RNA sequence: UCGGAGUACAAAAAACCCUCCGAGUGAUUUUAAUCUAGACAAACCAGUCAAAAUAACCAUAACAUCACUUAUUGAUCCAAAAU
């Protein structure tokens, strides 16, 4: 991570997180399986499941992915049409 | 002996492929499998050889 | 125009199956009786 | 060198719920790598030999008699040479079921 | 570490010393069988039967019964060997079983059940269906009087109520053809309790139709005590349970007590404890003959809370608790997204705000 | 139901029948709608259930169809408690 | 909100309302620059209005 | 109001036949090592003596609740060789009846392989179907 | 690198240039679906089970089987394929 540019002077993202993960507003991120593409013929339909679904990362991932990524992408998003607008706000949390 | 990894394909019209571990000394493989689009039981032909 | 292209297709290959499906059961129990009778026709020539 | 390999961590292969334990649903109550103990009263048999709650309710192990499908050859096989008066007898799981299966209430009086 | 086994360990009996010289069953059904007889038996280490409810596993039987027909043993089966023998002897019994053509005149042996081994069935069905448990609580009596209720359909039409049967509240708008066998010195008692149905009381019940000294067989000539009212279960529960009890009284009883008014459409008015019913009159009463049938609504009972009770007609469901699900974690750790569904109050997006 | 004129007597005859199971003592038909925490769209449910229901009774044509799956035990509990009640002889 | 601002007299319903009314009841801010397109109208206060 | 209006808003149903009569129940699904299943309400059980043919209807708690021997006098006057095929037949017929009495449509029988194929027990289960008894027992609801 | 037995005597875990056997697949047809409560395992990544509900089929028809069955396997990117 550059944390001081060098033309800005300001925090640079890493886009290498922007490609393959996803932050919902409240914190949570979402993240495909690994593997997931590869060798199919040789699994079981269970296992492909497992496979094909998208996945919550521990706190410790989410903490690293926030430090590694700017302010920008924390925003709250409004997009029309958006399967995930659903899934940004988080309720009946007791804690 | 080695078996090969084959492409096979619906006869229900329906593009759908699934591929099949097959004998290399054997003759062209046919079965019948699920198709998920029209959701029946149906026959599938080998349209293509995929891995060796 | 895609749509009803995939759908005559699909309409089309669904009024063939069972004529293909029951060709293929009896062109297989056509050839495990051939490969049987081989077997049996060897069997009794053999023994004799 | 002549002896390879011998390098794999354990299976945790154990019995995971234990007598007087409240469970759920689809918890796992053992996993094995032989038959140790054998599925009673609602409780469910995996592929993997494990065993499952298929109810909400408290775990039981009891000792019970042995009667093999007859559908396997060994088992039956080995039932069929026993003296006359022996019995074999296995360890099985059960869940003793808690929730009463359902309720009746009173939605509308007309 | 050993421990000592308490009692008898199962298999310790035989001897392992030259296993050849002992028998064994070659068959896989002696062995199904033997191990069900040791199913059965009372271990000593903890068992499926001890868990699962044998429901008060020994019990003492109170008994209020009609003392136990007495009857000649050995008559008995001297004339039995020699009916036996008398069926036996023909050849043509013999064709008819070699031949696979046979039929059993099964009103004969309804007959003989009945008069037989009839009452000890009832009995067991009837503690199947736990009448004992609801009625006299403790108590097992022997339907020693067989008891014949039947109900009209129609003209040609009649419907019988055997222990345990299923009949539809439309065939039941109507008082039964009650009959049973006793001579005239007798006084008799009928009685049609509603098991379960009382809307307000979990541990009490309705009478329906009420009947008090009968002479002999005679249904209609006893004083009614509660008029016949058509059973009414209520929409969304299923299955109430109606029995027909008959008690042998010897005395004539009468109680002020216990009668009621000549329509009586009133619920609170209908509210019954056969236990204290019967603690009551206990000394000249004893229950004597059972016959009791399930039964769900149908269409004519809402006609009844309407027409008769001057009632709304209550409707219930069946409602399964709701699905378990642990405590929401904050960051909740390789579950599946739809994971946030399972915590959601109600589907609607809300704009707190906005 | 009786008093609503904006249905046809066939049509209001035909409801009482399907529907009775949701008819009051008092005459009255009720329908309930329960999802959405805006009453516009329970309103709209319950709208849309009526026109449906006055639908299907209008159409002469609806032949009622009913599914084996939760009829089985209805149809073989109540041919085995006619086979019972087959007994003749008139009573009362 | 829509409610709640024409109650409290922010943007009044006498004249019409487009978003520059809105905008300058602050009951709404827009970004153009995030690429906002602009207000959509939701349905929370549906009953209430 | 009613002083018969007043309802409670739960109801208990006492009766124990309920809940199976409704198919709400639960059938006891497990073992599944063992045989036979003993997911069921109610099961057929035919035990077959050298001498007699006894036909059982057992509930999951063992108790047998309706059935029909051989050793019973009603049966064995009438007939005649208690051990024959004709037996079997008989017990059926009078198994079937008795359980219609009863109020119970529906058991499972789980015969032994070399039981399905014999003759005698063929023709139980031609008795009891005739009868009106469907084995098979319909299936649990949100099983 | 992966698995089985001992070390590691009875829940789990547990090392060595420790003691011993294995795997880098065959054969077969029963060609083994979709979706989802709850769990196991676990640093992470990966791995495991699985009810109910759908759809397929007897017209209330979902565990591929065998070889000690356990192991027969390989992330991203990137390339070829076009679904
Ligand atoms: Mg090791
Ligand atoms: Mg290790
Ligand atoms: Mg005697
Ligand atoms: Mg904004
Ligand atoms: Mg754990
Ligand atoms: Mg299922």
């Amino acid at each position: 991570v550059t944390y001081f540019s060098s033309r800005k002077g300001k925090r640079k993202t890493v886009k290498a997180v922007i490609y393959r993960f996803l932050r919902l507003h409240s914190g949570l991120w979402l993240r495909r399986k690994a593997g997931y593409k590869k060798k199919l013929w040789k699994k079981t339909a269970a296992r492909k499941r497992r496979l094909r679904e998208f996945v919550f990362c521990n706190k410790t991932q989410s903490k690293l992915l926030d430090k590694m990524t700017t302010s920008f992408w924390k925003r709250r998003n409004w997009y029309a049409d958006d399967p995930y607008q659903k899934y940004q706000d988080r309720t009946n949390l007791k804690v | 002996s080695k078996t090969i990894l084959v492409k096979m394909m619906s006869q229900a019209g329906t593009g759908f492929s699934f591929n099949t571990k097959r004998s290399r000394l054997r003759e062209k493989l046919t079965l019948l499998h699920y198709d998920p689009v029209v959701k029946k039981k149906v026959l599938f032909v080998e349209q293509k050889k995929i891995r060796s | 125009q895609k749509r009803q292209a995939r759908e005559q297709l699909i309409e089309e290959c669904m009024a063939k199956m069972p004529q293909m499906i029951e060709n293929w059961r009896q062109q297989q129990q056509e050839r495990r009786e051939k490969e049987q009778a081989d077997k049996d026709r060897r069997a009794r020539l053999q023994a004799e | 060198s002549k002896n390879l390999g011998g390098k794999s961590p354990g299976k945790r292969f154990g019995i995971k719920k234990m007598e007087g334990h409240y469970v759920h649903a689809g918890n796992i109550l053992a996993t094995q790598r032989h038959f140790r103990w054998h599925p009673g009263a609602h409780v469910g048999l995996g592929k993997n030999k494990c065993l499952y709650a298929l109810e909400e309710g408290v775990v039981r192990y009891t000792k019970e008699v042995y009667v093999p499908n007859p559908s396997n050859s060994e088992a039956v096989d080995l039932v069929t040479r026993l003296p006359q008066g022996a019995v074999l007898y296995k360890t099985f799981v059960h869940v003793v079921p808690a929730k009463p299966e359902g309720t009746f209430k009173l939605v509308a009086m007309l | 570490r050993r421990a000592a086994p308490l009692g008898p360990m199962p298999n310790e009996d035989i001897d392992v010393s030259d296993l050849e010289r002992l028998k064994k069953y070659r068959s896989f059904d002696r062995y199904r069988r033997r191990a069900e007889q040791e199913a059965r038996k009372p271990h000593w280490w903890r068992t499926y039967r001890e868990h699962f409810g044998e429901e008060s596993g020994p019990k003492d039987r109170v008994d209020i019964g009609l003392p136990p027909p007495k009857v000649s043993r050995t008559q008995q089966l001297l004339e039995r060997k020699q009916a036996l023998r008398e069926l036996r002897a023909n050849v043509e019994e013999e064709r008819a079983a070699r031949l696979q053509t046979a039929r059993i005149p099964l009103e004969a042996v309804r007959a003989e059940w009945e008069r037989t081994c009839g009452p000890y069935h009832k009995q067991r069905l009837a503690e199947y269906c736990g009448l004992y448990r609801d009625l006299f609580h403790g108590a097992t009596f022997v339907p020693r009087v067989p008891l014949h209720v039947a109900y009209a359909v129609g003209e040609d039409d009649l419907m019988p109520v055997y222990h345990g049967n299923e009949v539809t509240p439309t065939e039941a708008a109507q008082a039964p053809e009650v009959t049973y066998e006793a001579d005239e010195g007798s006084l008799w008692t009928l009685l049609l309790t509603n098991l379960d149905g009382h809307l307000l009381e979990p541990d009490a019940e309705y009478v329906h139709w009420l009947v008090t000294n009968i002479p002999g067989n005679r249904v209609t000539e006893g004083q009614e005590t509660c008029p016949y009212l058509p059973p009414f279960p209520a929409r969304g529960s299923g299955f109430h349970r109606f029995a027909f009890l008959l008690f042998k009284q010897d005395k004539r009883i009468d109680f002020s007590g216990d009668t009621r008014p000549s329509p009586c459409y009133q619920l609170a008015q209908r509210t019954f404890h056969t236990f204290d019913f019967y603690k009551k009159h206990q000394d000249a009463m004893t229950p004597a003959g059972l016959a009791f049938f399930q039964c769900r609504w149908d269409d004519s009972v809402t006609r009844v809370f309407h027409q008769l009770l001057d009632m709304r007609e209550p409707v219930f469901e069946f409602v399964r608790p709701p699905p378990y699900h642990p405590k929401q974690k904050r960051f909740p750790h390789r579950q599946p997204l739809r994971y946030l569904d399972r915590y959601r109050d109600s589907h609607e997006p809300t704009y707190g705000i906005y | 139901l009786a008093s609503a004129d904006w249905i046809a007597e066939p049509v209001r005859l035909k409801l009482a029948v399907k529907h009775k199971n949701r008819i009051n003592r008092s005459g009255e038909l009720i329908l309930t709608s329960e999802c959405s925490r805006y009453q516009f769209r329970n309103l709209a449910d319950c709208l849309q259930k009526l026109r449906d229901m006055i639908a299907e009774a209008s159409q002469p044509a609806k032949e009622p169809s009913r599914e084996d799956a939760e009829l089985r035990r209805s149809r073989i509990e109540n041919m085995n408690r006619e086979r019972l009640r087959k007994k003749r002889i008139s009573s009362a | 909100r829509l409610q709640y601002l024409i109650d409290l007299g922010r943007v009044d319903p006498t004249q019409p309302i487009d978003l520059t009314q809105l905008v300058n009841g602050r009951g709404v801010t827009i970004q153009p620059s995030k690429r906002d397109y602009g207000v959509q109208l939701v349905e929370e206060g549906a009953d209430t209005f | 109001p009613v002083e018969n209006e007043a309802v409670a808003p739960e109801f208990t149903n006492r009766n124990p036949r309920n809940l199976e009569l409704l198919a709400v129940a639960r059938k006891e699904r497990g073992w599944g090592t063992v045989w036979p299943s003993r997911e069921f309400w109610h099961r057929l059980r035919v035990i077959r003596t050298q001498h007699h043919i006894e036909a059982l209807v057992e509930h999951r708690n063992g108790q047998v609740v309706v059935s029909a021997s051989t050793r019973e006098w009603a049966i064995k006057k009438h007939l005649y060789s208690t051990r024959n095929v004709v037996a079997c037949e008989s017990v059926g017929r009078v198994l079937a009846e008795r359980c219609l009495e009863a109020g119970i449509n529906f058991m499972v029988y789980h015969p032994t392989p070399w039981e399905a194929a014999s003759d005698s027990i063929k023709r139980l289960q031609h008795a009891m179907t005739e009868g009106g008894v469907v084995l098979r027992e319909p299936r649990r609801i949100y099983e």
